[PDB]
């Protein structure tokens, strides 16, 4: 018997597919976090801004308050 | 259209684009690399055992 180099099948590998797909973001839910995360980054800066007026007009009453300087 | 050891009975996709810019010459590139295995896959499943010259 003469052996030389034998076929093999079974699946084929399967050419020529599409293996890109779309993941996570689907356009209408990442705008709801991005406004979101706006909404949320405004409103959470501008309490410091205002407790940053409790120092601010207590830091300028130093000057007020001392004269002999 | 010009077989030459052994073709037609292989099946081969010819990817042609619309524009003649780079970007559709390159993505021709591409899609004659993903229908190449094809080809290979075909010459694996058809080899007759025989003679080499």
């Amino acid at each position: 018997x003469x052996x030389x180099x034998x076929x093999x099948x079974x699946x084929x590998x399967x050419x020529x597919x599409x293996x890109x797909x779309x993941x996570x973001x689907x356009g209408y839910s990442m705008f709801a976090v991005g406004i979101g995360a706006l909404l949320f980054g405004y409103w959470s800066m501008m309490k410091w801004n205002r407790e940053r007026r409790r120092l601010q007009i207590e830091d300028f009453e130093a000057r007020i308050a001392l004269m002999p300087l | 259209t010009q077989p030459y050891d052994v073709y037609d009975q292989v099946e081969f996709d010819v990817p042609i684009g619309s524009r003649g810019d780079c970007y559709d010459r390159y993505l021709c590139r591409v899609e004659e690399m993903r229908q190449s295995i094809r080809i290979i896959s075909q010459c694996l499943n058809k080899m007759p055992p025989g003679e080499i010259k």
